[PDB]
DNA sequence: GCTTTTTTTTTTCACAATCCCGGTGCCGAGGCCGCTCAATTGGTCGTAGACAGCTCTAGCACCGCTTAAACGCACGTACGGATTC
DNA sequence: GCTTTTTTTTTTCACAATCCCGGTGCCGAGGCCGCTCAATTGGTCGTAGACAGCTCTAGCACCGCTTAAACGCACGTACGGAATCCGTACGTGCGTTTAAGCGGTGCTAGAGCTGTCTACGACCAATTGAGCGGCCTCGGCACCGGGATTGTGAAAAAAAAAAGCTGCA
């Protein structure tokens, strides 16, 4: 299959259909949805690899919104991409302004 | 009293808890009303758009999508309700 | 007679809530607000349960975020206590109110 | 010998420039700076003159408005002299900067 | 091709000019430390705006940044600009 | 030098919060089932856009004089900030 | 409640800065022209979506328990900010230096347009397994108690560093 041809889990077929239909352009090259699958796959993997670490670092087998929030907010680059995004049930990074701490 | 200004249902205790999670230590008394003001404008803006969606779709039931789509327009993109 | 000094529970409460993810506004009162406000744009509206939770994640998120910025302004005025003029400045600078 | 009180000319400048709209950066220095920076990203580039003017319009505006935010930030901390930390707060609340 | 490599033009953004911009922003009194800090900010603005314009150029295969390149780039940074096309 | 106070520092005790043990039970992740439609295919057709060639816009360099602006230093006032209360 | 100064207020001219007009001159707003290519006309065909009818999902109402959270009040500590005070960073103005700007001059890279031809992506009909919803299971994970351990602080006790007074040399 196409996804198999491209080295990918993400569906090069499905993606290709969303582009023609999704009012982006009149015509869609045969490359675009291969490339586009690859990039979505890459980004997906980086978050999961980072959030799967956050789970194991809390002795938990299933990834939860907090693990994603932590993965994402601690990664200078992922933070910036998702800078104006809200993760439901993510919570916020432990952090207390210095001048508030005692002494 | 206890009558139909549901905004007041937003208790000081709950306003305190937010500003905690937001690293706030010492909270002026005047703030719990300021916060209440600000929260309403927030909901007004989002809900007006979400229901504007609802009326366009010809429905009486506000969907979670309608909100999602509203929050995107307001620049407050929300993940995990149908994005 | 054990008595913790002002601000020392505050810090406990901060550490506490920053560690957690659970909505901080009581869910029913919130919901009663969402219907009160919805009326002013259309009558006899029904809501999906998840529509209200989408609204409440979004609200607290905004409020929490605004408080961070508010704290920062208050600390900028060599103060420890947030006040309205902190909120209003952080909103002026967010481009939220003119 | 006549001598104007510190602030009285600043205030005049303030009214002089608010009334006007001409660009306040010297057009060639700015142009040299456009070109210098662009080399980083690609060499032996030509710029349309309108593209360079469009950049100095977009720059001056961005700073002029940051200086507003920045002035409020000075005044918020009961000061009149804008300081580095003022800009930095303005930019941190804008979210231009971590 | 007949000499073009550039100098250090950030000091071209003189203290007079930064002072005039602060003036337009209704700023009365300016600290010593503003001017250098301002140039940093300005540089980081320009670096970001030109990177993106320069991209739009490199895509259309041109060797000449158009005003539209800069316009399209500015709308991207949420800094929409009126009166140079588009 | 001494004694006499505030302030600063150290030491001791109280109490939340964490983590280690022991446990239980609920509920949804996960994965299998059984149907269905959306991805795949080879065929046919039309034109998008690569390319190469042609025009001529406008972008880049260079000069020399004029004078507006930047420059740097002398001078002192009102501002910033420390301290107190 | 004074007498004696500082603080704040007032009034009087001198001077700079900005304001408003007419005069002058240059150039781009405005508009007319002639030609083009995109909007319009009048036609055809196909399907997107309006519509009626039926299914059943999930939203609402209600109720009755069990707490956890909100509430109100007592009390005082640490905070905000007013008031003072002191040093110099900043603004204002000057004489000196710099190079931006101006208008002109000379060269060509490359923006942008054209015509040509075919490689590629949209369209179709036929087939069919990848991925959909539905549903069952079984262990992750929330929640349990006991007790040791480790942050996290407050108080109380010790030490030190200033405050005020000295007793000679
Ligand atoms: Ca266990
Ligand atoms: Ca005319
Ligand atoms: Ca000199
Ligand atoms: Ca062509
Ligand atoms: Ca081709
Ligand atoms: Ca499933
Ligand atoms: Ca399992
Ligand atoms: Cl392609
Ligand atoms: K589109």
């Amino acid at each position: 299959t196409r996804s198999s041809r491209a080295g990918l889990q993400f569906p090069v077929g499905r993606v290709h259909r969303l582009l023609r239909k999704g009012n982006y352009s009149e015509r869609v090259g045969a490359g675009a949805p291969v490339y586009l699958a690859a990039v979505l796959e890459y980004l997906t993997a980086e978050i999961l690899e980072l959030a799967g670490n956050a789970a194991r670092d809390n002795k938990k087998t299933r990834i939860i919104p907090r693990h994603l929030q932590l993965a994402i907010r601690n990664d200078e680059e992922l933070n910036k991409l998702l800078g104006r995004v809200t993760i439901a049930q993510g919570g916020v990074l432990p952090n207390i302004q210095a001048v508030l701490l005692p002494k | 009293k206890v009558l139909r200004d549901n905004i007041q249902g937003i208790t000081k205790p709950a306003i305190r808890r937010l500003a905690r999670r937001g690293g706030v230590k010492r909270i002026s008394g005047l703030i719990y009303e300021e916060t209440r003001g600000v929260l309403k404008v927030f909901l007004e803006n989002v809900i007006r758009d979400a229901v504007t969606y609802t009326e366009h779709a010809k429905r009486k039931t506000v969907t979670a999508m309608d909100v999602v789509y509203a929050l995107k327009r307001q620049g407050r993109t929300l993940y995990g309700f149908g994005g | 007679p054990h008595r913790y000094r002002p601000g020392t529970v505050a810090l406990r409460e901060i550490r506490r809530y920053q560690k957690s993810t659970e909505l901080l506004i009581r869910k029913l009162p919130f919901q009663r607000l969402v219907r009160e406000i919805a009326q002013d744009f259309k009558t006899d509206l029904r809501f999906q349960s998840s529509a209200v939770m989408a609204l409440q994640e979004a609200c607290e998120a905004y409020l929490v975020g605004l408080f961070e910025d508010t704290n920062l302004c208050a600390i900028h005025a060599k103060r420890v206590t947030i006040m309205p003029k902190d909120i209003q400045l952080a909103r002026r600078i967010r481009g939220e109110r003119a």
